[PDB]
């Protein structure tokens, strides 16, 4: 879609040409840890709830 | 009686830019810098920590 958008833009006639990422999103990850939760006495749900 | 403790700490000295202006994608962090002509060009940059 990338390749297709930038030669879209090349014809002629065309104003604007834009394709819709399907993985431009954004995340924060909080990967938990069950051995160092487990010291503690949490479950992964028990993190989770934070 | 309660008391919130309010701590300030002074790290070594690094480059310092405001937070909006850090874009992180995971896999590499960059800013956008405004030329002389007042082109926007890009440049990629090392972390080191932030906070406030």
């Amino acid at each position: 879609a990338e390749q297709i958008e930038e030669v879209a833009r090349t014809v002629p006639g065309v104003a604007s040409a834009l394709a819709e990422r399907l993985e431009g999103g954004r995340y924060i990850n909080v990967e938990i840890n069950r051995e160092k939760a487990a010291r503690y006495g949490m479950t992964v749900a028990d993190v989770q709830l934070f | 009686m309660n008391a919130w403790l309010q701590l300030n700490t002074a790290s070594e000295p690094m480059l310092l830019i405001p937070s909006q202006a850090l874009i992180d994608t995971g896999s590499e962090q960059r800013v956008i810098t405004v030329d002389a002509d007042g082109r926007f060009v890009p440049k990629r940059v090392a972390v080191f920590q932030a906070s406030q």
